C-alpha cells in the first residue's frame, strides 16, 4: 500500500481519489492520502470550494514513482510532483502518518468496483494520450480538447485518443461504401483492432480511460470517444466473442458508478438505445441492458 | 447547408450543382401470387440527375437486373443512386464536377457523402423544397426510354428543351416544376393541358410542345387551375 502526501492545504477543496471524495476546508491539517492499493493506475483530483470551474487531476501510479501534491500559489493549483530522494519522502510520509494526518484511501474488502474500471487501463498507455514526457503521471482537466476536437488550438494540452469517423476514409473501404457504412467490423477488427491498438486489450483501456475523464472531470471530448467507443464495437456484426463479453461487464460496472444525477450530461441517448435495441450486438449486452434498463429507463 | 426558400436564387448563379432525386430508382408493382400472399415484382427504374441552371438531366436508368438477389432494396436503393451518381461526377472534366449536390430526401445525404468522400471538397446538401421530380416518369419521353432499357443505360436531355434561348433559368426551373407538379397532382388532367391542341407539337429532340410566349403563359395559367382544383377536390374548399 502507497502513499501520496501533500505538502498543505492552503485553500478548501474537495479532492477525489479514484471513486472517493473528500472536503478539505482551507488550511486545515491534510497531508494526503495512505493506503492506496498498488497494482491499479489511480486518479487524484480537484474542485476547488470558491470555484468549481476547471475540476482537475492528476494519473499516476505509485509503482513508477514517489509522487506528491503541492499547491503552488502563482498558478492557483494543486501540483503533483515526484520526489526522487528516496530517504527524505520516507521519512515524510512516516512523520505524517504518526501524527495520523492522512486520509486513508478507503476500500471495502468485497469491493473490486475499481478493478473493474481500470480492468485495462495502463499508466503507460495514458502517457501517449496525454503527453509531457518529463513526468510520470498525467495531468487532465475538465476544459482539454481532443485531436479530433481540434481538427474541426493548443496541441501540447490536448487528449491524443484514437480518432475515430465513420464518415472517413480510414472507415470506408472504396467499393465497399454501403457494406463498409451498415457493418463497421473491418473497421473495428483490421483498421483499429489489428492495425492501430494491436489488441482488444489496448482497445478496451482507452475506453475506460475515456469513460473515467468523461465522469470525473466532466470532460465532453472524452465522453465523445467513450461513446464512438462502444458504437464501434455495437456497429459491427463480426466481433470476437470475448469481446463483447468483456464490453458488457466493462460496460456495466460504469453505469453502475455513474452519478445518477449525472446521466443527462455523461450519457448520449441516441448512442446507447441505437446499441442497445437496434445495432447487430443489441442482444449481446445483457448485463449492461439489465442495469440501464432499472437505473436510466428514461433515457430509453 | 439545407436548401430553401430563402436561398433559392442560389440554384441559378455560375457554381455548378445538380439536384438528385431517387424516387424512382427502386419501382415496383405490388400482386397477389396463386397462394394469396403478396409479392413485388421490380420494374426499370431510374436517377434522376438535374443541373437546375442549364436543364441537363442525366437520366440514369436503372434496369430491373441490378436487383436480382439483393436484399433489402429500398435500402440498397440508396447506395446504387450515391455509386452512380458518384461515378458520374468521377467521368465528369474537373471543370464540370459540381461543387454542390442537393438530394431531394434526406436519406441520401449518408449514402452520397460516404460515395463522395474522395471529393471533399463538393458540398452534399439537402432541402427543405418539396420537389415534384418524382413525375418525371409522366414525361412520355423519359418513361418510355426507361421501360424500353434491356440494360443500365445512360441518357441525356435538356429538360428545358431550348426554353433558355428565350428565358432566365429562374423561369426555366420555374416553369419545370409547375409542369411536374401538375402531372404529379393529376396526370391526365396535366396531359390533357398540354396536348389538347394537335397543332402545337413537340418536337423530335424535345420533351415538351413548342408553345409561343404567349401560349406558356396561358399553358402556366392552366396548370396553376388544376393545382388549385385538385387541391379543392382533395380538401373541399
Ligand atoms: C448530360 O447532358 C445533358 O443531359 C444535356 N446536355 C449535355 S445537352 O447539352 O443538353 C445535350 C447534350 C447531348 C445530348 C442531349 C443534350
Amino acid at each position: 500500500m502507497n502513499t501520496v502526501p501533500f505538502t498543505s492545504a492552503p485553500i478548501e477543496v474537495t479532492i477525489g481519489i479514484d471513486q472517493y471524495s473528500f472536503n478539505v476546508k482551507e488550511n486545515q491539517p491534510f497531508h494526503g492520502i495512505k493506503d492506496i492499493p498498488i497494482g491499479h493506475v489511480h486518479v487524484i483530483h480537484f474542485q476547488h470550494a470558491d470555484n468549481s470551474s476547471m475540476r482537475y487531476g492528476y494519473w499516476f501510479d505509485c509503482r513508477m514513482g514517489n509522487f506528491y501534491i503541492q499547491y503552488d500559489p502563482k498558478d492557483g493549483l494543486y501540483k503533483m510532483m515526484e520526489e526522487r530522494d528516496g530517504a527524505k519522502f520516507e521519512n515524510i510520509v512516516h512523520n505524517f502518518k504518526e501524527r495520523q494526518m492522512m486520509v486513508s484511501y478507503p476500500k471495502i474488502d468485497e469491493d473490486d468496483t475499481w478493478y473493474n474500471l481500470t480492468e485495462f487501463v495502463q499508466m503507460d498507455k495514458i502517457r501517449k494520450i496525454v503527453r509531457k514526457d518529463e513526468n510520470q503521471f498525467s495531468y487532465v482537466d475538465s476544459s482539454m480538447t481532443t485531436v479530433q476536437e481540434n481538427e474541426l488550438s493548443d496541441p501540447a494540452h490536448s487528449l491524443n485518443y484514437t480518432v475515430i469517423n465513420f464518415k472517413s476514409r480510414e472507415a470506408i473501404r472504396p467499393g465497399h461504401e454501403m457494406e463498409d457504412f451498415l457493418d463497421k467490423s473491418y473497421y473495428l477488427n483490421t483498421v483499429m483492432l489489428q492495425g492501430i491498438f494491436k489488441n482488444s486489450s489496448n482497445y478496451f483501456g482507452e475506453l475506460q480511460f475515456a469513460f473515467l475523464n468523461a465522469m470525473f472531470f466532466g470532460n465532453y471530448g472524452s465522453s465523445l470517444q467513450w461513446h464512438a467507443m462502444i458504437e464501434l464495437i455495437c456497429s459491427s456484426a463480426t466481433v470476437p466473442k470475448h469481446m463483447l463479453d468483456k464490453l458488457d461487464e466493462i460496460l456495466y460496472y460504469q453505469i453502475k458508478t455513474l452519478p445518477e444525477q449525472y446521466s443527462d450530461i455523461l450519457l448520449n441517448e441516441r448512442v446507447w438505445n441505437i446499441c442497445l435495441y437496434s445495432s447487430f450486438q443489441k442482444n449481446s449486452l445483457h448485463n449492461t441492458e439489465k442495469i440501464m434498463e432499472n437505473k436510466y429507463p428514461e433515457l430509453l | 447547408g439545407a436548401m430553401n426558400s430563402s436561398n433559392y436564387a442560389e440554384l441559378f448563379n455560375n457554381d455548378i450543382k445538380l439536384f438528385v432525386d431517387d424516387t424512382n430508382v427502386y419501382r415496383v408493382t405490388v400482386h397477389k401470387t396463386f397462394e394469396g400472399n403478396v409479392a413485388t415484382k421490380a420494374i426499370n427504374g431510374c436517377i434522376f440527375t438535374l443541373n437546375p441552371k442549364t436543364g441537363h438531366l442525366f437520366l440514369k436508368i436503372i434496369h430491373t437486373s441490378v436487383w436480382a438477389g439483393q436484399k433489402r432494396l429500398s435500402q440498397l436503393a440508396k447506395w446504387k443512386t450515391a455509386e452512380e451518381v458518384s461515378a458520374l461526377v468521377r467521368s465528369l472534366p474537373k471543370e464540370e464536377q459540381p461543387k454542390q449536390i442537393i438530394v431531394t430526401r434526406k436519406a441520401m445525404l449518408d449514402p452520397l457523402e460516404v460515395h463522395m468522400l474522395d471529393f471533399p471538397n463538393i458540398a452534399i446538401r439537402p432541402t427543405e423544397l418539396r420537389l415534384p421530380f418524382s413525375a418525371a416518369m409522366s414525361i412520355d419521353k423519359l418513361s418510355d426510354v426507361v421501360m424500353k432499357a434491356t440494360e443500365p443505360q445512360m441518357v441525356l436531355f435538356n429538360i428545358y428543351d431550348d426554353w433558355l434561348d428565350r428565358i432566365s433559368s429562374y423561369t426555366a426551373f420555374s416553369r419545370l416544376t409547375l409542369l411536374l407538379r401538375a402531372l404529379k397532382t393529376n396526370e391526365e388532367s396535366a396531359k390533357m393541358i398540354l396536348l389538347s391542341d394537335p397543332t402545337i407539337t413537340i418536337k423530335s429532340y424535345h420533351l415538351w410542345p413548342s408553345f409561343t410566349d404567349e401560349q406558356w403563359i396561358t399553358i402556366e395559367s392552366q396548370m396553376r387551375d388544376l393545382i388549385l382544383t385538385e387541391y379543392g377536390r382533395k380538401y373541399n374548399v
